[PDB]
């Protein structure tokens, strides 16, 4: 039986090199070559390229040209990836791979039957920053015995994950917090709502409570009408 | 090269994932499954040929340049993103996702002007709130002044509720504080099945 | 009437049985002379289909060289398996001769003649022969050297070129000299000389044929990205000695855009110490012999392995190297295969 074992994920900072392994067994290892591919989640799988344990031969995806390198160990029968110059567009599963088909005298290389477990690697600055929490005032329509939509808006955070409860904790219902988006600065963003009566807005307080335990801030927000 | 639809399916067990992947280039084309914290399966090589394991409830098929994949009688063990690939190129997936199914409801739409809090840094966020909709399927398109938007804007989806099986949706228009106060008009456009005709909520820039 | 097989063919030489020489002691007893009057039948109103790329004629080839180099050059220190053998390691004479293979009864060789075939498809000119025509068994990296040479244009040669991990297999129809040399009185130092003037033309054809298969986008040369010195460098065996040599002066990119119109001399070494191409380990020779070590070859051919990736570039990039050494069996066994008569 064929196996492909990697080695442990790890953690990484913008500007460091890393390293991975993949260990095969169960096949001749000289015969067949050894493919990296990378995912990411919302990104297409990405090949990084190839190495044929014969001489060590290497084809490397163009837009990774200089910051690759893949290297083996006969002996060990293993295979090894290294990165240079991370930084967090390299955040992903790594995973090592090898065609379906593989005899002594051909190969396909492209029917990836069979992967590695995968190595978890996360390039991330150690730096924090605390969210900027904006309203999102019921505005002064929907009805008079209707629902009302509120919410705030908990902008420009980094790293995830940000939580956000209601009154803390004592409104639960009609309450939506959304996943959050990264938006193109690099730091992420989401949104908070709640559906209440609108007859409550002049009688009830509403308030969002912002927890950023990376940066160690907790920030409470109260939600009301816009004067005019 | 490969353009891979729809972005995501959201099926009961037991319907059918129809699956599908143009290509500019003939050749053997692959797909494989990912599982939830697992690393991606061979399902399928060379346009319809299973491997090994794989149940016949999974098939492929070619019309033209365009592959499918059919997933039948969908099982628990089915779901999860699929990518269809040629060489080193691979589509950017297809998530199926388990929905429970109901009533089709329709979404109640909210817009949320900028706060002036906001403002004051130098950016304007547009909020629309779309809540409690089914199915998940639902457009959203900006409008500024009536003129379409693209390239602006960021959408984020709930899971479906585990009590009464909705989804609601959240969509951001991010414009500079300068750009912001060139317009006026401020529409955000909801087209979902439960609605006999697109549904606009907008506001007026400065008036209340 | 007849159809494709494979079956166990016999080889043939003008081997000398009182040579000291490897390549002529080894078809000696492997194989038999040759055929002073041999015949060719140019096959009329025949097409058939031929593919260079599964042709079992390269696997029987790779064995026999395999058996050769393994039984006449044998190391001082062979490193394998985790163990250490030490044997005699006297030095040889070697120089490759030429070797026909040939089939044996109710098995003939079907061979192309169509001038500009590519290596896979249908042939027009189909002529039936018992014998190929004789190839020397080069071993080589890189370059192809002192091989068969294309009638009319050059000829790119791959399973798929579309396909990254393919070799690509470039045919000269006009040689170019390759002249390597270790001089008398470091001994283990040596260069190879190449009329650059001839080179670049040559060059300048080989990226204007590539040109017409890669729909006009700018052709470009580059090194090897890495591996053994084995791949990364032209490697052969010269007079018994294994040669490396750097080829990075021989894809120059300025010159196939003013200087460049000259001799081009590539860095070489000897080196004692080897991976084996046979896929065992790594061998220990004794140091070079004295005197000039001297080769003239043809440079017949080149290897090559396209850059792929998820990118969107108006250029295509190619490094020497290519595949292994029945890539080498292949590049002349191209436009022959073995049927089964009945
Ligand atoms: C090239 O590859 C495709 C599939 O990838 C195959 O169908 C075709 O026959 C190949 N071409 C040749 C000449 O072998
Ligand atoms: C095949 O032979 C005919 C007969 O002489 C010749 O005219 C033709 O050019 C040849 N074709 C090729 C491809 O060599
Ligand atoms: C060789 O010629 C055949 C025509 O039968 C064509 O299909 C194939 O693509 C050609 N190969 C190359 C490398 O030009
Ligand atoms: C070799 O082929 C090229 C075209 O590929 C041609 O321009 C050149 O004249 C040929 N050289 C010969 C036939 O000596
Ligand atoms: C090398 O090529 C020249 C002309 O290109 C030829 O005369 C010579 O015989 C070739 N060397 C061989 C066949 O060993
Ligand atoms: C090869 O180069 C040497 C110089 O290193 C020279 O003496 C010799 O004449 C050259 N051989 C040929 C055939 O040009
Ligand atoms: C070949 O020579 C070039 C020229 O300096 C050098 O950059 C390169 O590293 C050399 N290649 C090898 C494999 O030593
Ligand atoms: C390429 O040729 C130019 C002009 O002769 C020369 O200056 C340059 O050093 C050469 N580069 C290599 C890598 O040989
Ligand atoms: C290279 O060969 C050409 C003939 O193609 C000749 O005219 C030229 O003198 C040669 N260059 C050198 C440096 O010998
Ligand atoms: C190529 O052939 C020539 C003459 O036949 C010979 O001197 C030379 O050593 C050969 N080259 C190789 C690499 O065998």
């Amino acid at each position: 039986q064929v196996r492909l074992s990697q080695s442990g994920g790890q953690m990484k900072k913008p500007g460091d090199s890393m390293r991975i392994s993949c260990r095969a067994s169960g096949y001749e290892f000289i015969n067949c070559p050894i493919n990296w591919i990378r995912l990411a989640p919302g990104k297409r799988p990405e090949w990084m390229g190839w190495m044929k344990p014969r001489g060590g031969a290497v084809s490397y995806a163009r837009q990774l040209q200089g910051r690759v390198t893949m290297t083996r160990d006969m002996y060990s029968e293993t295979a090894f990836l290294e990165l240079r110059s991370l930084t967090s567009d390299d955040t992903a599963v790594y995973f090592c791979t090898r065609g379906k088909y593989c005899t002594a005298r051909d190969y396909y290389n492209w029917d990836f039957e069979h992967w590695g477990q995968g190595t978890p690697v996360t390039v991330s600055s150690a730096s924090t920053k605390g969210p900027s929490v904006f309203p999102l005032a019921p505005s002064s329509k929907s009805t008079s015995g209707g629902t009302a939509a509120l919410g705030c808006l908990v902008k420009d955070y980094f790293p995830e994950p940000v939580t956000v409860s209601w009154n803390s904790g004592a409104l639960t219902s009609g309450v939506h917090t959304f996943p959050a988006v990264l938006q193109s600065s690099g730091l992420y963003s989401l949104s908070s709502v709640v559906t209440v009566p609108s007859s409550s807005l002049g009688t009830q307080t509403y308030i969002c409570n912002v927890n950023h335990k990376p940066s160690n801030t907790k920030v409470d927000k109260k939600v009301e009408p816009k004067s005019c | 090269v490969l353009t891979q639809s729809p972005g995501t399916l959201s099926l009961s067990p037991g319907e059918t994932a129809i699956i599908s992947c143009r290509t500019s280039q003939y050749g053997s084309l692959a797909w494989y499954q990912q599982r939830p914290g697992q690393a991606p399966r061979l399902v399928i090589y060379s346009g319809s040929t299973r491997a090994a394991g794989i149940p016949d409830r999974f098939s492929g098929s070619r019309w033209g340049p365009d592959y499918t994949l059919t997933i039948s009688n969908l099982e628990s063990g089915d779901f999860g993103v699929y990518y269809c690939q040629q060489y080193e190129f691979f589509g950017q997936g297809t998530k199926v996702q388990v929905d429970i199914k109901r009533t089709v409801a329709a979404p109640s739409v909210f817009i949320f002007p900028p706060s002036d809090e906001q403002l004051k840094s130098g950016t304007a966020s547009v909020v629309c709130l779309l809540n409690n909709f089914y199915p998940r399927e639902a457009k959203v398109q900006w409008k500024v002044d009536n003129a379409l938007q693209s390239g602006n804007s960021q959408e984020s989806v709930t899971e479906q509720d585990s009590k009464d099986s909705t989804y609601s949706l959240s969509s951001t228009l991010t414009l500079s504080k300068a750009d912001y106060e060139k317009h006026k008009v401020y529409a955000c456009e909801v087209t979902h099945q439960g609605l006999s005709s697109p549904v606009t909520k907008s506001f007026n820039r400065g008036e209340c | 009437v007849w159809k494709d097989a494979d079956t166990t063919l016999f080889c043939a030489s003008d081997a000398k049985a009182h040579e000291t020489e490897v390549h002529n002691v080894w078809a000696t007893h492997a194989c038999v002379p040759t055929d002073p009057n041999p015949q060719e039948i140019h096959l009329e109103n025949v097409t058939e289909n031929f593919n260079m790329w599964k042709n079992n004629m390269v696997e029987q080839m790779q064995e026999d060289v395999i058996s050769l180099w393994d039984q006449s050059l044998q190391p001082c220190v062979k490193l394998t398996g985790g163990s250490v053998i030490k044997q005699a390691c006297p030095k040889i004479s070697f120089d490759p001769i030429p070797i026909h293979y040939c089939t044996p009864a109710g098995y003939v060789i079907l061979k192309c003649n169509d001038k500009n075939f590519n290596g896979t498809g249908p042939c027009k000119n189909v002529s039936s022969v018992q014998c190929t025509h004789g190839i020397k068994p080069v071993v080589s990296t890189q370059l192809l050297l002192n091989g068969s040479l294309a009638e009319e244009e050059i000829i790119i040669r791959s399973e798929n070129l579309t396909n990254n991990a393919k070799t690509i297999i470039v045919h000269l129809n006009k040689s170019v000299e390759i002249n390597c040399t270790r001089p008398s009185n470091d001994i283990r130092k040596a260069y190879c000389e190449i009329n650059g003037t001839k080179w670049n033309k040559v060059l300048k054809q080989v990226t204007e044929k590539l040109k017409e298969h890669f729909n006009n986008k700018t052709i470009i040369f580059q090194p090897p990205s890495g591996g053994d010195l084995e791949i990364t460098m032209h490697h052969f065996n010269c007079r018994g000695e294994f040669f490396y040599c750097n080829t990075t002066q021989l894809f120059n990119n300025t010159c196939i855009g003013k200087g460049c119109n000259g001799t081009i001399t590539l860095p070489c070494k000897i080196k004692q110490i080897i991976n084996m191409w046979q896929g065992t380990g790594q061998a220990m020779y004794a140091p070079p012999i004295d005197g000039k070590i001297n080769c003239v070859s043809n440079i017949t051919g080149i290897l090559l392995t396209r850059d792929g990736g998820a990118n969107n570039t108006s250029n295509e990039t190619f490094r020497p190297g290519g595949g292994n050494i029945k890539d080498n069996w292949r590049s002349e066994l191209y436009k022959y295969k073995v049927v089964q008569i009945e």
